[PDB]
């Protein structure tokens, strides 16, 4: 677990924080970036519910109301499954 | 609350080596990346170093890359910086600073607790403590009912020095003026502070001048003249 | 746009450290994932490592012990680095991306979509030796052949441009053959028309990066 | 990280306006710091727009593309300090900080309290002398302060120096020492400070006679 | 590791045939199996990724095909710029993985050389050696023989031949060979002649110069 916390220090998931973001205003390459990255934590399916998280712990800020943070954080939850990544059974975002 | 003291500046030569620390408190100091960043006189702030609080991986500025050595020690709760190659540049004033977001975070929240710093010169010359004398409050130093007196703080090398008066004491209306550079190569200031004029006499007016790098603390009493 | 170059030393000495930088231009190289693959005298085409922008790696097993990549991306580069190295590790360097790029059918696929166009590193021991350029000069059914030949050499590669590159249809350049001296040469040749040899000057650039010579040589009639 | 204004001078309950233009913005990071007289470095902003505990709502910051700006509204006395922007960025991480701002905070004009100190009798008997000129809680902080000896002017063996803004009441102090050796100074009888200010009514002399 | 294996290792056809190229792997792949195109002193391109899905820009002259084990590249109507090594290449699991690569060289109708010969250059010969250059330009088959004739002596053991690789765009060849000789020895004799022996040449063909002359 201090390989994972090593690994999320020097991760960059702000394509993650854009992509997202643009998805939702519709309803170029941040999310190939975001998948990029996401892809480091494959193979640690704690990681990578521990990298979702820290996404979901940076933009409390930029949402208001729970209508947003529903709505952002269930883009969040199928991430990685539109990332073509195995996604974690269970993680809670909060 | 945090704190973070640093220690161990003073004067190292061209081609020697210097270690400041930097004592941590108030927070879990394993769980948190910290910095160093100087400030040369008359510029900006200058990052020096990261090291991180996940797996003490160290990052350093291009200009100071090879030469210095951040280190933390977990035990003591303590960040040094090892200066083995000094160079003009790197006189400053070094400050120890905290990251804001703990280690494992993704993202930067920037450096939430600073130390108030700790001053190295780079020169070959030698340590010369300060002569102090007095500037007493006569009647040329006293407007309406208010007198004026002060300290003399004269040919010290390097910085800083710090002055108080009746042992802390005495802190309003003191004003202790930044050093200025001589043309000897040695610095020399004032500090003055402003009391009513029916407090002389009465009452007793001490600057205690304490210049480290000399180990010279003088108390010096300034009285009417 | 995204363009790929290799830079290093095309001339490393057996055990000493063959050392690489690839140079990503055209867009931020961040949160994609690079690599290096070399392609040494039988052809093939052997894969060494891949590097993520956080500077976590995977190398090749056989060269993992004297292997290492590190990247830069402020610099926008990354780079390869190889100790111990012999006669075997001679090869064509290519620095590359390791896209895992969303298809139109929706799904992720792995590829190597961006190379760069490769760096000769030589293994031996043998010093460097600028080239001696000499002209051939044209002498037939209206058409001339004149050229340069690039004379005593090492390492390779020699780059050999016409008239500052205006000059490309018709230009033959040979591969280099080693000579009994452990030296090569080559020589580059152009058929232009007999008219022209008093209308149009033809000058051979001849570049030999490793010994830092460049040669401008005015080829004419004798 | 390329910062303006270098300088800015604004009264009480004015807005200040800084601003910073990365150059590159791969995995940045934007944080604004206050360096005020005497104190450690103060976290303002981070993360380009989130305010740090314990900083006042008036302070906010912004992005808009590359420039990233923080705005000071309402402003105060205790606002008097450095402020600099900061980028961290890119992998391996590398910090920015701007060229800083200086915020000078306006304030009623407030003439100087001029006092004068001859030298001490200790330091006459180590071979110089060292003669003090003080102004005291003035602003604005132009003003020009001259020793004269016997009437002529002396420049090029005296030295200035100037207090920061005091954070709570805006002014100025200043010193202005002339050095002397013991014999040049017994050379000379009347040693005189000029002060001219802007809040004073009239230039302003104080002035003792050597030995009195 | 995955054993990438393509045959043919090397094969000859012609402008407008077509071309297949078979790739077994030592296991079984679930997507990413690439192919690649390397023209010569380029590096490899992409044609294709996915087995079947072609990279952007790429002619539609090329499909691949396959799952499992077993990939098939198809060239329909092979072009003069396909003279190439086609690779295929695995992105399933590190270590990527390349084949051995399958050459595929361009069988064209005979074309005779045109031959010239250089005579050494009078600045080399200040440095006590004489460099002469017999051309042959735009030929096929490869095949061809270059004789060195010095005052009507053949020569043996002092030349030195390189071949370009096949032109893509008529598919030749073209070749050099370089008489080497001392200063002293290219003094000794004046005819200098390259007699190229050549399937298209209906007799072979002889280019001379004596030295000093024109
Ligand atoms: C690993 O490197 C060796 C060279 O030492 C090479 O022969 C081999 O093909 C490489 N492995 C792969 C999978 O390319
Ligand atoms: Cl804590
Ligand atoms: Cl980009
Ligand atoms: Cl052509
Ligand atoms: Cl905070
Ligand atoms: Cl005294
Ligand atoms: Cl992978
Ligand atoms: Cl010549």
């Amino acid at each position: 677990a201090r390989r994972c916390q090593s690994q999320l220090e020097r991760a960059n998931l702000r394509p993650c924080e854009q992509h997202l973001m643009q998805k939702i205003q519709r309803d170029s390459q941040h999310q190939e970036r975001c998948c990029n990255e996401l892809n480091e934590f494959e193979n640690n399916q704690r990681c990578m519910c521990e990298a979702l998280q820290q996404i979901m712990e940076n933009q409390s800020d930029r949402l208001q109301g729970r209508q947003q943070e529903q709505q952002f954080k269930r883009e969040l939850r199928n991430l990685p499954q539109q990332c073509g990544l195995r996604a974690p059974q269970r993680c809670d975002l909060d | 609350e945090v704190q973070l003291v640093e220690s161990g500046g003073g004067v190292v030569q061209p081609g020697g080596s210097l270690r400041l620390s930097c004592v941590a408190s108030g927070f879990k100091f394993q769980n948190y990346g910290m910095s160093w960043v100087r400030q040369a006189p008359g510029k900006g702030l200058e990052w020096v170093a990261d090291i991180s609080g996940s797996d003490e991986s160290t990052y350093y500025a291009d200009s100071v890359k090879g030469r210095f050595t951040i280190s933390r020690d977990t035990s003591k709760n303590t960040l040094h910086l090892q200066m083995s190659s000094p160079r003009a540049e790197d006189t400053a004033l070094y400050y120890c600073a905290k990251a804001t977001a703990p280690a494992g975070k993704y993202y930067y929240y920037g450096m939430d607790v600073w130390g108030q710093g700790t001053t190295v010169t780079v020169s070959s010359a030698s340590t010369k403590g300060p002569s102090v004398f007095p500037l007493a409050p006569s009647s040329k130093s006293t407007s309406g009912g208010t007198a004026a007196l002060g300290c003399l703080v004269k040919d010290y090398f390097p910085e800083p020095v710090t002055v108080s008066w009746n042992s802390g004491a005495l802190t309003s209306g003191v004003h202790t003026f930044p050093a200025v550079l001589q043309s000897s190569g040695l610095y020399s200031l004032s500090s003055v502070v402003t009391v009513p004029s029916s407090s002389l006499g009465t009452q007793t007016y001490i600057c205690n001048v304490n210049h480290k790098p000399s180990n010279t603390k003088v108390d010096k009493r300034v009285e009417p003249k | 746009q995204v363009q790929l170059q290799e830079s290093g030393p095309g001339l490393v000495k057996p055990s000493e450290t063959l050392s690489l930088t690839c140079t990503v231009s055209g867009g931020s190289m961040s949160s994609y994932y690079w690599g290096w693959i070399r392609q040494p005298a039988g052809r093939g085409l052997e894969w060494i490592g891949r590097i993520f922008t956080t500077g976590s790696t995977i190398y090749n097993a056989s060269l993992n012990s004297r292997v290492s990549m590190s990247v830069d991306t402020s610099k926008n580069q990354f780079s390869l680095k190889l100790t111990s190295v012999t006669a075997a590790d001679t090869a064509l360097y290519f620095c590359v991306r390791d896209r895992r790029g969303r298809s139109h059918d929706s799904n992720w696929y792995w590829y190597f979509d961006l190379w760069g166009r490769g760096t000769l590193v030589t293994v031996s021991s043998a010093s460097t030796k600028g080239p001696s350029v000499f002209p051939l000069a044209p002498s037939s059914g209206g058409t001339a052949a004149l050229g340069c030949l690039v004379k005593d050499y090492f390492p390779e590669p020699v780059t050999v441009s016409w008239n500052s590159g205006a000059l490309t249809s018709g230009v033959h350049t040979f591969p280099a053959v080693l000579q009994s001296s452990g030296l090569y040469s080559l020589s580059s040749v152009v058929t232009v028309p007999s008219s022209s040899l008093g209308t149009q000057t033809y000058i051979c650039n001849v570049n030999h990066k490793p010994s830092n010579t460049k040669v401008d040589k005015r080829v004419e009639p004798k | 990280m390329t910062q303006s204004p270098a300088t800015l001078s604004l009264s009480p309950g004015e807005i200040a306006t800084l601003s910073c233009r990365a150059s590159q913005t791969v995995s940045s990071y934007l944080a604004w710091y206050q360096l005020k007289p005497g104190q450690a470095p103060r976290l303002l902003i981070y993360d380009a727009s989130r305010r740090a505990a314990g900083i006042p709502a008036r302070f906010s910051g912004s992005e808009s593309g590359t420039d990233f700006t923080l705005t000071i509204s309402s402003l105060e006395p205790e606002d008097s300090a450095v402020y600099y922007c900061h980028q961290r960025s890119n992998w391996p991480p590398v910090h920015t900080f701007g060229q800083g701002t200086k915020l000078e905070i306006k304030r009623t004009v407030a003439a100087p309290s001029v006092f004068i100190f001859p030298p001490s009798d200790e330091q006459l008997k180590s071979g110089t002398a060292s003669v003090v000129c003080l102004l005291n809680n003035f602003y604005p902080r132009e003003a020009k302060v001259q020793w004269k000896v016997d009437n002529a002017l002396q420049s090029g063996n005296s030295q200035e120096s100037v207090t920061e803004q005091d954070s709570k009441d805006s002014t100025y102090s200043l010193s202005s020492t002339l050095t002397l050796s013991k014999a040049d100074y017994e050379k000379h009888k009347v040693y005189a400070c000029e002060v001219t200010h802007q809040g004073l009514s009239s230039p302003v002399t104080k002035s003792f006679n050597r030995g009195e």
